[PDB]
DNA sequence: TTTTTTTTTTTTTT
């Protein structure tokens, strides 16, 4: 019934706030937004002023901005200096404006869509005159809700936002591991899925100060920790397995244990959980300690909410939705490991494409970002350049698509930079 | 408008099983439980076969044990 | 007159209104249902509900939460919540009282499951063994995140321990694998008549006779009588054709007499029922481990196992499920489970007919679930004339303990026997 | 509870060697009825002398204590006599009485646990130990036992093990045609499948004394018999089917008919049967005459049990299962003829391999033995040595693999040794 | 909707 034009004027305030706090934060903000993207009339005017002052450039602080707003009839229209003062105290830091700007922008696009859709329907009843050209306008008007490098742009001239993974090249392409993202890491069996996830978890939990929850549905907590120890200290896994450790290995282990203690990584190895359970547990850990990342050791191993044992494709379709929504609710990146269907092993080229994600196509469709792992040496016994592993970033609606290379020293359960 | 049936003959079959019971072999070669018209006989002849698959074998005791089971 | 420290219950709730950092220990120890009084249940629930925002938890926000549902009047007034505050002077040893509330909770949980066992005794007079099992299982069940500090210790203490490993007796395989580890699912797959069962039987013998552990074998294709006859031949090097005819040389009977001797004290338990569900397998093993202890489970041939009711489902899912169940069985019994598997004909189509993981017949989830995947390949299976006949590759295509690779053994078929090189 | 109780006591007054199994299985307390308790006790009390146990000595023993009147009269003991179906299966009534005993023992210990739950609120861990312990208070074949049966079986080995085919070289390699085996005989069309199967059926039915059932789904009973006549008597098939017979042919036919009469071969030429139907018919023939072999002209012609007309590969996958299970149940070799896919023809070496079996790979898997027929003269018009035909034994889990040679004199519908 | 196994007509793989 009551239809409220979509907006988040909390997030709006968070953007303007960050600018008064930083103000190098105006660069990302304006790359992402124009003044009109803001819903509240007042913010429109403020963010306009902010850019107006940057074009001088003054630069942009609480003073100069009010100076610019008074320079036009506008300072009284937007609330007082007292409103501009509130905007400042909105956020603790001008950390991650990029995040909130992208919310404001996404909402803007939504109502632009709604508006052009309603005006198409509107015109459906009126211009009953020229059917084929009405269909062209509809085509064209729906594309224009979306907003090719020129030769000149390409002449800038010859000759992390972001929870950081610790893999430079991936981080450059991605910049974290962003709050609220669903990150899918899929690859054939025994290729390196878990290894890669665990490596990321360590570098986050040890290098940063954030807590990470890992749900392992296949491996025990014990086996997980043993993988991390080997990777932290470069101890050969076979040796560690057996207890057959060299005198310096003991040193390496003593160390590895040290650093992993203050690491703060919470592991849940219950073999059958529903997403609701996962949510519950994380909600509580965030409550009392704060959460940074959630890792899930594997999406199709999670189990369904009651809908009866439904068309299994729908069952996972649903798990997929739930996870994204959990990532959204807790404002935290969620890395979900996925399997792939065997169809890749038919191809003469064994690099996965999005279609290959096992069991339900909705996973491609819910993910904020899809990463495949490919290893030449998985297939070739003799393969030249062994330890190399491609991290194919097949999808991301932050930005760039592409492949990144790392080394996967298997004896050490370890991924390394090159 | 009363369905072709022959309860007398149904009883005679079930009866012979409790009497013999090697008579269950011909009986089951010829009939499945559903062939019986009376709901009750259906269940009894089923139980008889169910007990035979162990096989117990089939007498008045084991049959009632299976029916109570 | 059910068991309840309605005094101690108040002491907990009280401490929360007093502290309220005291809600953390409280909730680590208790869920709302642990409280006996209907009212406290609701209050402690509200307390946690508010904590999940988090508000946090004081006498105001709590009553705001209780009124937000129909519940504020149900639990006594604001005046009852006020009493809870005053019930205990200080809020230090909540841990104490919480553990009383918890212990009482467990008591009535016990009473309740014991009464429902007795209850079911009169009703389900249908299936005795699966009923007695429920009682066993229901009484154990009357016993969130694992903290890493704690795991690290167990793991160090475990590494302090120094084949790790139930040893197969095949040196090169054991070097690569070190057993046959507790809780692993080991898939052994290969084309028909290549040597699947032979290999598995050989492993079972060397385990049962060389070590002291018991091994359960579920044969769904061959009879127990055929299995034992294979092991006899392999134990004593008696030619199988001679043995199945009774056409034995004077020294063959000697060989048979010793073979029988050693296989007696062998302790290998064989179940040749041609149709079982995994549940059935589980039940039987659970019981054998109960009274004698189990070491290994061998299953001749995973796709022969039959599904739990889900209707005759997309067959790929049906085996998908069997796969999971097996891994979960290995996990629960803390014992390696060796499941033999067939392969689709796709490999036959290929140039080189060494199998890859994709080839496992009927469902891809098997590659996935397995801790370790072993393929058998024989050059002489395809070449009639093949140079070096008795050689057989044990291709270890998958293991998440460690290394991947190929191992070679000899498979003297006349003796149903695999040997080291 | 009851009535099974009466059946036990009854059998004892009837046998009374039935007291031995009864007491191995039951103690007096296992009986629910107070009276039976006392009676069964008295029975065992008299056995310890031992008297032994009949309707007299038992009432003498019950009167010897105050008990004869307490248990009903002599008249109740008389009824017990008349109240058992068959003396022979006490075992199965005893086991009912025993199972009921265990049930109330369970109920009684469970209620006393609940009872103790309210009382001994003193020491929780030792109470939970008691519960564990109070609720505790083979289905595998043991190897010791199998070894004996496997020994005694090798023992029964004075004097082919084996239903003999009459083809020496094949019999050497196989030794029958063993009870419970599924034998697959596959080969390209018009190569000689049926011919081979029929020849085996004859030599079994005429040379041995065993009955053989043949299910022909493609040819009529008439055509089958006519092939056997020609083979039995070496009468040229063209002559036979025209009636254009030489004076000595009429002799050969007269002889052929003679021996084939006492042959005992049962032919079912219904063109569409399910395996269930086959099973039923064989079950009944074995019932009243005994069965030795089953031959099926041709596995993929058999028709499915209802599962809807499923993925056809599964449909035959299932038929395959059913046949092996039938061979297992009737303890009789089952020869199932099979077709081959065209794959074999695309090759250079036209000799079939297991993969070639048409329609479902499960057939290779289920079979106890797989025989291919290959004829050089089937492909070469001019072929040197015509009547020779390979019997490729591609699979057997009795023993040896290998090729055997026979002659297939086609004019006579006959296979012969060399 | 998907994953699996089978047979058999096409094209194009240096
Ligand atoms: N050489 C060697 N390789 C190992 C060892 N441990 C594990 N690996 C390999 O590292 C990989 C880790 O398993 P993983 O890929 O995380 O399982 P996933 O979830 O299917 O991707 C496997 O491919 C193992 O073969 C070891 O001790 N030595
Ligand atoms: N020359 C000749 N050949 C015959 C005669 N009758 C049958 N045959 C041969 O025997 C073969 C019978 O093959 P059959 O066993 O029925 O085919 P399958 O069941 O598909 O293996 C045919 O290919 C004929 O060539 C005959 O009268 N003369
Ligand atoms: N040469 C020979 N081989 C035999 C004998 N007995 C059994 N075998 C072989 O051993 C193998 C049995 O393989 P098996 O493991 O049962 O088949 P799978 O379970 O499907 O892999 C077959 O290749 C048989 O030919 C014998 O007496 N002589
Ligand atoms: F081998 Al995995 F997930 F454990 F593919
Ligand atoms: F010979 Al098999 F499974 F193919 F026992
Ligand atoms: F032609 Al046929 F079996 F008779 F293949
Ligand atoms: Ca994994
Ligand atoms: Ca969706
Ligand atoms: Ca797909
Ligand atoms: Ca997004
Ligand atoms: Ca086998
Ligand atoms: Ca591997
Ligand atoms: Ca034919």
């Amino acid at each position: 019934s009551e239809r409220i034009p979509p907006q988040s004027i909390e997030a709006e305030q968070a953007v303007l706030g960050a600018v008064f706090l930083d103000p190098a934060a105006l660069v990302p903000a304006s790359e992402i937004l124009i003044p009109e993207d803001f819903y509240r009339a007042a913010h429109q005017k403020i963010f306009h002023a902010m850019l107006r002052v940057a074009d001088r450039g003054e630069p942009v602080d609480l003073v100069t901005v009010t100076a610019e707003l008074a320079a036009s009839e506008q300072l009284e229209e937007i609330g007082g200096v007292s409103y501009l003062s509130e905007l400042a105290d909105a956020v603790p830091t001008a950390a991650n404006v990029e995040y909130y700007a992208r919310i404001v922008e996404e909402k803007s696009v939504l109502r632009r869509l709604i508006r052009t859709a309603t005006s198409i329907a509107q015109d459906g009843y009126t211009r009953e005159d020229e059917i084929d050209v009405l269909l062209d306008e509809a085509d064209r008007k729906i594309m224009e809700v979306s907003q090719f490098k020129n030769i000149k742009d390409i002449l800038v001239q010859t000759y992390i936002t972001g929870i950081p993974t610790g893999f430079t090249e991936l981080d450059r392409m991605t910049s974290g591991f962003q709050r609220s993202d669903l990150i899918i890491v899929a690859a054939r069996p025994s290729v390196g899925k878990t290894a890669f996830a665990l490596n990321i978890a360590q570098n986050v939990a040890t290098k940063t100060n954030e807590n990470v929850a890992i749900f392992s549905l296949e491996m025990s907590a014990q086996q997980l920790v043993m993988r991390m120890l080997c990777a932290e200290g470069n101890i050969n896994a076979q040796n560690l397995r057996t207890g057959k450790l060299t005198p310096e290995d003991w040193g390496k282990l003593t160390m590895a244990m040290g650093s992993l203690s203050n690491a703060g990584i919470y592991i849940d190895d219950t073999p059958s959980i529903r997403v609701s359970d996962i949510r519950a547990k994380c909600r509580r850990l965030k409550q009392e300690s704060g959460l940074g990342m959630i890792v899930i050791d594997y999406l199709q191993l999670i189990q369904g909410s009651g809908r009866s044992k439904e068309n299994r494709q729908q069952e996972v379709s649903e798990i997929s939705r739930s996870l994204k929504a959990l990532a959204r609710e807790l404002e935290v990146p969620v890395i979900a490991l996925s399997q792939l269907s065997r169809s890749v092993e038919q191809r003469q080229d064994k690099r996965p494409m999005m279609s290959d994600i096992r069991e339900s196509g909705s996973i491609e469709q819910d993910a904020d970002i899809v990463a495949f792992l490919y290893r030449d040496d998985y297939y070739n016994k003799d393969s030249e350049n062994k330890n190399i592993i491609e991290i194919i970033i097949a999808k991301q609606r932050n930005g760039p698509v592409g492949t990144v290379q790392l080394a996967f020293i298997k004896e050490y359960n370890k991924f390394v930079n090159l | 408008r009363i369905p072709p049936q022959s309860i007398e003959a149904e009883q005679a079959v079930l009866g012979a099983v409790f009497l013999d019971p090697a008579a269950l072999v011909p009986a089951s070669e010829i009939l499945i439980p559903e062939d019986f018209y009376r709901a009750a006989h259906q269940k009894i002849f089923h139980a008889m076969l169910r007990v035979a698959d162990r096989g117990e074998p089939v007498d008045l005791v084991t049959v009632t044990a299976e029916l109570a089971a």
